């Protein structure tokens, strides 16, 4: 899952 | 005798401190003066879908403010990375319908988010269809959920609970969300059980639960209409990159 966005704002 | 008094535990310091954590989470999440909503692109009334600018700003920051209160919520932060996601994934659209239950308004049946052009009634979310399948249910479960008239804790631990789901599509370590829901849930059962007096506690916590079912409905038939109509790339033009992201393209 390449989800840069939503892995961004995870952390 | 101390045998039957543990059969009724009250709420542990832990628990409280649960509570405590989620509350704060919800308060820096949710800004009940509704004041950034003047960046979003503006709302017109006067195609049928001219509200859908304002309505994808809408709901991309809300999706922003999901993510910021789940990464709060105790033992999220032991998931995997890809957990994580698939969670938010599964979940966005349901957290977003049921925080979307404080700016909900009896009255008028409408959500009001403090400005008549930030007012939201059934003409303006009827406008892409499914009206049968998802506007007038989601308009039923806002108004089921004001006559449970949820404490703010039980409101938030609902959300949390919605978000921990094990049986979301995807999920790899499926024992240890359920680890994580189970404390959730527990301490959602205990509070109601200390704090809510009857007749409103009557079942409450099955009644919540059963809200979580027709949140499963809500996501299914949200997601129908999602891939009607970004099927058309000119409407999937008007969407946020984060919507795209989260919902697929
Ligand atoms: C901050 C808050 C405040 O409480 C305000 C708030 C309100 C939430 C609402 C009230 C407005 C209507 C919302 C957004 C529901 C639906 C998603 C609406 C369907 C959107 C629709 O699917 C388009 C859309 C798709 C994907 C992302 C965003 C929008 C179809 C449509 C298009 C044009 C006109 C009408 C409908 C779901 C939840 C609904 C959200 C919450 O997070």
């Amino acid at each position: 899952k390449n989800h840069p966005m939503l892995m961004n704002l995870l952390k | 005798s101390p045998l039957k008094d543990s059969l009724r535990p009250k709420l542990s310091e832990e628990q409280q401190h649960i509570i405590a954590i989620l509350l704060d989470a919800h308060h820096k999440t949710y800004d009940p003066t509704y004041a950034d909503f003047r960046d979003f692109r503006p709302p017109v009334r006067m195609s049928p879908l001219s509200m859908l600018p304002h309505l994808a700003d809408l709901v991309s920051y809300s999706i922003q403010k999901v993510i910021g209160f789940a990464k709060m919520i105790p033992g999220f932060r032991d998931l995997t990375s890809d957990d994580q996601i698939v969670l938010l994934k599964s979940s966005a659209i349901e957290v977003i319908m049921l925080r979307s239950n404080q700016s909900f308004t009896m009255d008028d049946m409408s959500w009001d988010c403090g400005s008549q052009d930030y007012k939201y009634d059934v003409t303006d979310v009827s406008k892409a269809g499914h009206t049968l399948e998802l506007i007038e249910p989601l308009i039923k479960f806002q108004v089921g959920l004001k006559k449970l008239n949820l404490h703010e804790e039980e409101h938030v631990l609902l959300m949390a609970i919605c978000i921990v789901s094990p049986d979301r599509p995807g999920v790899q370590d499926a024992k240890l969300v359920e680890a994580i829901q189970d404390r959730l849930s527990n301490t959602l059962q205990t509070y109601i059980r200390c704090r809510h007096p009857p007749p409103g506690s009557h079942q409450l916590y099955a009644k919540m639960i059963q809200k979580l079912a027709d949140l499963r409905s809500l996501n299914e038939e949200h997601s129908k209409q999602y891939r009607s109509l970004s099927f058309q790339p000119e409407n999937s033009m008007k969407l946020t990159p984060l919507v795209l992201e989260v919902f697929g393209n």
